[PDB]
């Protein structure tokens, strides 16, 4: 009938152990358990629906003092593996799951020594809820918490403490996409409230850019500095419209790839967000200074004439401010004048119509260096 | 063992199919409230809204009742829910899944026969939406709970103050609650004959909006006005059609958008959704003006006559008003002279008509500009008037 | 002991009730289950998955005799409420479900009389299947139904009836998306195998246009009506092929949305997805023939010749079906001479060069009238 | 309390252990009748190659404890025992992948005096199959179930099969895919004495609406449209725009085909052999369009036209391609025939653009039949 | 019968959670085997990999025997797992889900007492994957068993063979199995004290490139010729920048596609990756030569004058080594003006002409270092 038999008979039998009362000598009494947090594998972290799973190994060591025995009587076995189900468990789960179940699977043997001790370490994968702070989207680092308290019982009955400072990490299996800091834990209990015990464990990861900073931020800054060639592009050419829409498209391309990433924003938007935005307004205000110089560029004296004030503000200042600078012989004489002043006439126009030209190509210019100083400016800000 | 001794006496003979009450005809009466947790989301294209929650019921009890002084000082036990009477108090309007609360917290006895149980919850209700004002809109979404089998003469049931217990509430990102209100009404349904009461939960959530302006409504104001740049480029450009086109592309894919994110309500308009289409309705129209205006453009004196009730009216009349005023051997040679000087005469005869027709195309241009930015600036303040 | 105590216990227990046994006395004897459906919410209809979500009631309510007892031996008790897993049921479940739900919901309690009628009022959220058909898709009206039949007995065994040919609306909060028009219940017995009886209550449900009419027939007829716009084109813009092109790619953006609210169907099609492939084919025929009016407008002498044929078919004839109306001197005078000689050559090639240009605007004017009429004669087809 | 005082004697009295094979002998084979009934198609989903269907299986056996004396207790001749009581011999599919390894849900058990038991449970299967995805729109499938049990084998179980076809009479038609065959056949290997099991295969016929009207048309539509670039004229200005539309139309057909259909390392479908066909020829389109772009824009003043040039592509080609090829008195003198000079020169640059312009478009019309003919040859492999 | 007496006997004094073995210094031998059925799915970018297997646990008892010389020879018995003693191995490197895997399936005896346990489980396991060669890689994807409460003093694992078993397998149409051996270890922890045993089972899987070497690389090989072209159109055609940026914004698509397939793992730098972002590059660097082109292409004498080492570089030397190389009074007052009129016009055009010239050659230049570049860079970086 061996050994082990016997003392579980005597230990879960006549004695009758209640599996339901919580071991206490006296009314009074607290039992004190002790709680430590060992990480394993940091599986994945997801900032779009701010949920991180993990597999953790937490331990808990209570001292109960119902199951005790004499290592004389019963050969010389002094340890034994009791399953999860027929002890008194002090009932600790996670308190901020990201599903909401409060629930947890018992399948795992106890560990219960000869004075009394009980060591319980199941395994479980959690998935809790945390902040994601997205200012900084490469170079982030974050702050998630786990919060362990009890379901079935308060304070005046428990006395969670912790075993170590910090949670060792000695089965991690390094990860691809963040590194680990630091993992500290502390015990909250508010002297306001005689109920209310707190064990909780932080994580502080640091992601590690190099996937992002090649498959954005760099394609970005390459759209964005395309934007400044339409000012330098000839009215002639007939393509600056062309041009300008479809910078434009390939900047919205960019900001719907980095807004399918982040979480839906409150009040921080991501540094690399409003850099996009500011480039729009920019793009915007090319493409009507395009359509003004656009409509400059075509005139005749036919259809529009020059007022005085131009040809002295557009045409002297303004050019060397932007440091740059430009019986039947009369029948056959009438005739022959004829032709020659209908020539003069042609060249009179055509010298205005050049005027025009080059007041559009001036006009151009200005903005060139407004885009350029703006732009400067604003990169500063942000 | 006391505890011991006092749960074997306490459950020695019990049931849990009779109700609590000691004399007949009398109703137990039975305290509720909840407590929110976490709002997980307030979906919209479904219009259903999953909430955490914290049910409390205190009710009374005759038979689970013992003498402190006859045990060791114990007034206080923890039995299995799976053994004492409980009302059944469920989720009239449910969405999905099953309608009974989970329940598996031990409850609470006291020594006067007190019991508490708060068990955890997870609820899906459906709520209708109102989509007048999509951004800035204020929802109101309620919960209603009752006994399923016991009527008025039975289970009396009664509420705890006035408004739902937010002290342990995880706040969100996206809504604000200002208002938890809570009221007890009692209802005779047809199928029934007596009264049956009820509890009914109302939250009044508040939306944010951050990520429903930058990037649905900012946007699409920048297409919005450039869709009158296209009468400010002259003809001879050769791209007054890409703008227009991309313009319109650009609505459609906003179109295609607003519609992929809103429920499928047909009771009343949102103030965004007939906004964009009156939108597309004029640049639709504006595209037929720039048509009819390339084509007057390229008319000439040997294919096209103009007649005079265009000179006298697009001429003349029109354009003062838009303060664009109109602005043997011998014989041989003279012979010959005077074929050129009457060809290069009949060449600039054609080049007048040529250029009439060009500001014939301009004074259109102009008109359809001004009558465009005078509706378009009265077009916001109306369908986008009281957002 | 409490009167409802004593009352379940002399009931429950002194005669062994054995939930497992039918109430029947005679071996071939039927026991009827009324039933009685009351709608209480429509809450979502689907369309690719063809799967009916609602909020029902259920009211079976048939006799059984075991359960009776005096109204006075045990006080003046006459209505006791019993868990409903004590008691015989007939086994009664939605036999149409989306999926292997074969069940029932939670289990709540049944009311038993001093007459032991049983009365089951189970709270359920069913999520049924029925078949949608999308023809006039803003304006369809959907037969959806619901079939109640037995799980573990059959006929010449429960009788199951109707109580009420209607299913009432009691606690009904109305839509805003389906309306409804009438709520038949029908009982169907096969005549040749006598162990087939059920109980089906049929659906009909029509549709409110708003929030499609608005969203989806209005910018289709747009953009569809800028079909013609190519044909009234200068021809010499440069701009004849960014037009047409980029109608086609509209009406392919919005194709594609109505291909996502349609489920995948092998048997009907919506009247809109038929209209929208009538003028695509369209806007194709305008691109062949836009590039062909582009190819006639390009030539001159120097390419190519003008036949006869064209020139008096194209230029006099068709145009009216329109109306569309259309010694130091001799030196000097010889070079005086060459230079007017190459002034009418050049004058000659130019007016020959025009020539080609009205052929080209004939052509495009011809094909308005052909695609305005088929379009027209098209539209007339559909509906 | 008859039937009751019937049902407690043959499950309590007797002992009726559920854990006992019901066998008399040592090497009593406990015969199974199969029968496998339809009862709808609903997918055949060929990016994972499953396939999902609702069937009851109509299992029939026999037991010697299961039997009562008739016109004995009350004449009473059929119970309604549940399943979960009398034994059973656990008959499950071999090849589902989800891990449903059991029936749905456990019905009620039909035991008449004769001894006979009859099992009729509804259950839902997710069978694994092979997609031979050649013939996308004209394709005929051949999917297999396989039912055997994880508990006996053939020393205690004799799977038999009751008719060679699967019952189909509550089928409710199918939407997209048409039934030709369900045989059922039994499989004994002899070199394993111990493998006895039944398999139905199922054979499907697709119905080519949806995929030939939806999307077969367009894409030789586009494939049509793809040879209107040899017609345009060089000066329009319409070129490039037409060329690429078309390859970006192509290059979205070909991703939405492979979104439908997976095309694997084992075979390709007849349509997306065809786009890779025609948006190769686009590409080289594209390339000789550029080409004669630029022979086009070509004056005299830039380039010099070589005698070869000329005898090859004014002499020779249009013949085959069936074109066409269609005092003061001195200084007076002295400045008109100044001006006649330039004229002079002017017509003849002139006339050097006039060739080069011609020669362009000789290149282009050579071009419009090698692409036409390439389209014959190949549209005999990749499509026959 | 004799069976029910022997089940009985057998199962009336059993104790379900004391070791099997009869001295309690002793360990229990417990053999393992994996079989695997199917390879369903591998996930890269959420690096999971599922499979179904089939675990045999067999060992020897010493209190469930019999000798089948009484009980007309039985040596063989069923007892469903729920009511035995069962080593409990967990998967160590559970992805998502718990631990638990079967206990349905029933235990097979024998005379002896050896259990013959084998019940079905499907794993989700983790997985980090090299992206280094995406289109052709090769993964290795192990599996970690272990007991999870008894140390190698109570339950000492043994493996049977070395293979994980393929008589069952339904061939995967996207992966191929090479390699499936397996191997035990003796690991002591930090947690706790005493050495555990382990057992692990590594699957070695080649991908067949079909599906992302047709619809990925072929068009990303179009697009990176397609750029090269822009260098021979001539600047008077207008239709530059249409094609540049079509191969720009292609470009760019391609690049999302990428991201939203691979994984973002930040080990090591994808070729793909790399050959894409110098392809992008590369083509921005394009548009911007491009715009310089069509700036000198048009300029004049009235706007722009050209310097001398200008026409020092360029039209002397570049080209070379691109190998590109009365009343009279009055009437001569009016013809005289007529001609110094032509004459000033030719000495502009001649001048505009320069101009033309130089935008060839700087054209030439570009495309000779595009393709000298741009091939290697190819055939280099991608192997
Ligand atoms: C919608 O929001 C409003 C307020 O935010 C709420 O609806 C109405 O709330 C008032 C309370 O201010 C209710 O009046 C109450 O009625 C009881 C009935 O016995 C009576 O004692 C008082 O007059 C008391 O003020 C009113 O009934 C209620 N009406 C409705 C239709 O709800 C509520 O929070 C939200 N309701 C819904 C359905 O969303
Ligand atoms: C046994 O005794 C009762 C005592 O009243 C008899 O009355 C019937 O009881 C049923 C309950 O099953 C009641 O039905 C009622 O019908 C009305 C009219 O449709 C409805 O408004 C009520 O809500 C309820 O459903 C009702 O008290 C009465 N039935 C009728 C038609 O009057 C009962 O008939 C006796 N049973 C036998 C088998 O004798
Ligand atoms: C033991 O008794 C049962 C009845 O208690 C008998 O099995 C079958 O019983 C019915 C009695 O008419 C018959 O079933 C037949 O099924 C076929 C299935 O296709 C159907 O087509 C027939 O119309 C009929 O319904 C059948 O006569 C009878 N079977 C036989 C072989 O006679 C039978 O006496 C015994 N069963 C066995 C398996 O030995
Ligand atoms: C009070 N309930 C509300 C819905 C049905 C009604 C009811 C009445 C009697 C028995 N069960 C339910």
């Amino acid at each position: 009938a061996n050994a082990e038999e016997k003392l579980m008979d005597d230990l879960l039998n006549k004695t009758r152990y209640n599996n339901l009362i919580r071991p206490a000598t006296s009314s009074s009494q607290l039992i004190s358990i002790k709680l430590q947090l060992s990480l394993a594998q940091l599986i994945s972290v997801n900032e779009r629906e701010q949920i991180m799973t993990t597999n953790v190994w937490l331990k808990q060591e209570w001292t109960d003092y119902r199951l005790t025995w004499n290592s004389s009587r019963y050969e010389g076995v002094n340890i034994l593996r009791i399953p999860a189900k027929r002890i008194w468990l002090p009932d600790i789960v996670l308190y901020n799951n990201a599903d909401g179940t409060y629930e947890v699977s018992v399948y795992t043997n106890l560990i219960v020594r000869s004075n009394g001790s009980v060591l319980w370490l199941p395994p479980a994968i959690y998935k809790s809820a945390c902040k994601i702070e997205v200012k900084y989207f490469p170079f982030d680092q974050q702050n998630c918490t786990l919060k362990f308290r009890s379901w079935t019982y308060d304070h005046t009955e428990i006395d969670m403490v912790l075993m170590t400072p910090t949670a060792s990490m000695d089965d991690f299996t390094p990860s691809g996409e963040w590194d680990i800091v630091a993992l500290p834990g502390r015990r909250t209990v508010n002297p306001q409230d005689p109920s209310y015990v707190d064990v909780t464990y932080d994580f502080i990861i640091k992601r590690k850019p190099l996937f992002y900073t090649i498959n954005l931020i760099i394609p970005c800054v390459l759209t964005t500095l395309l934007a400044i060639l339409v000012f330098y592009l000839p009215s002639d050419c007939g393509e600056k419209m062309t041009l300008c829409i479809s910078v434009l498209l390939a900047l919205t391309f960019f900001l719907l790839l980095i807004s399918k990433i982040v979480p839906p924003t409150s009040l921080d938007v991501p540094l690399i967000g409003k850099y996009l935005m500011f480039t729009m307004v920019l793009v915007t205000f090319s493409i009507v200074t395009s359509v003004c110089v656009l409509n400059v560029h075509h005139r005749s004296p036919s259809t529009h004439t020059m007022a005085p004030w131009v040809k002295r503000c557009f045409l002297h200042k303004l050019p060397t401010f932007l440091f740059m600078k430009r019986p039947d012989l009369a029948e056959i004489l009438e005739e022959v004048s004829y032709i020659a002043n209908r020539f003069r006439n042609q060249d009179e126009d055509q010298s205005v119509v050049e005027d025009w030209k080059y007041v559009a190509m001036v006009v151009d210019r200005l903005f060139l260096w407004v885009f350029m100083f703006v732009c400067v400016l604003g990169t500063v800000g942000l | 063992a006391t505890e011991e001794r006092l749960f074997h006496k306490l459950f020695s003979h019990y049931n849990q199919f009779i109700r609590p009450v000691e004399n007949v005809s009398d109703p137990v009466t039975v305290h509720f409230e909840v407590a929110i947790t976490q709002l997980a989301n307030v979906d919209e294209v479904n219009q259903i809204m999953e909430t955490n929650l914290w049910l409390r019921h205190i009710w009374n009890d005759y038979k689970l009742r013992w003498d402190p002084m006859e045990y060791d000082g114990i007034e206080t036990l923890r039995v299995p829910a799976d053994k004492i009477w409980k009302p059944d108090i469920v989720l009239y309007n449910n969405a999905v899944g099953d309608f009974q609360v989970e329940g598996k917290t031990k409850a609470l006895l006291k020594y006067n026969g007190m019991i508490t149980w708060t068990p955890p919850a997870i609820f899906k209700s459906s709520c209708p939406m109102d989509i007048t004002f999509f951004p800035f809109d204020h929802q109101n979404c309620s919960l209603k709970f009752g006994s399923w089998t016991y009527d008025k003469a039975e289970i009396d049931l009664l509420i705890i103050g006035s408004k739902v217990d937010m002290n342990d509430f995880w706040e969100n990102s996206e809504w604000e609650i200002i208002d938890a209100s809570g009221y007890k009404h009692d209802i005779k349904y047809n199928c029934c004959e007596e009264i049956y009461t009820d509890i009914t939960y109302s939250f009044y959530i508040r939306r944010l909006p951050m990520f429903y302006t930058i990037n649905l409504i900012i946007p699409c104001l920048f297409i919005s006005f450039l869709t009158v740049l296209v009468f400010y480029l002259p003809s001879d450009c050769g791209e007054k059609v890409t703008l227009c086109i991309s313009v319109l592309l650009s609505l459609t894919v906003f179109l295609l958008v607003i519609t992929e994110t809103i429920p499928s309500t047909s009771l009343v308009v949102p103030l965004v959704g007939e906004y964009l289409l009156f939108t597309m309705i004029f640049v639709t129209l504006s595209i037929v003006v720039t048509v009819f205006v390339l084509n007057i453009h390229y008319r000439t004196p040997t294919t096209h006559t103009m007649p005079r009730w265009v000179k006298t009216v697009f001429l003349k009349l029109l354009p003062q008003v838009l303060l664009m005023r109109w602005p043997p051997e011998l014989a041989d040679i003279l012979n010959e002279v005077q074929y050129i000087a009457n060809r290069f005469r009949s060449q600039n005869e054609t080049k007048e008509v040529e250029d009439d027709w060009k500001y014939v195309a301009m004074v259109v241009d102009r008109v359809f500009l001004w009558v465009f930015i005078i509706v378009c600036v009265f077009g916001t303040a109306g369908l986008f008037l009281q957002p």
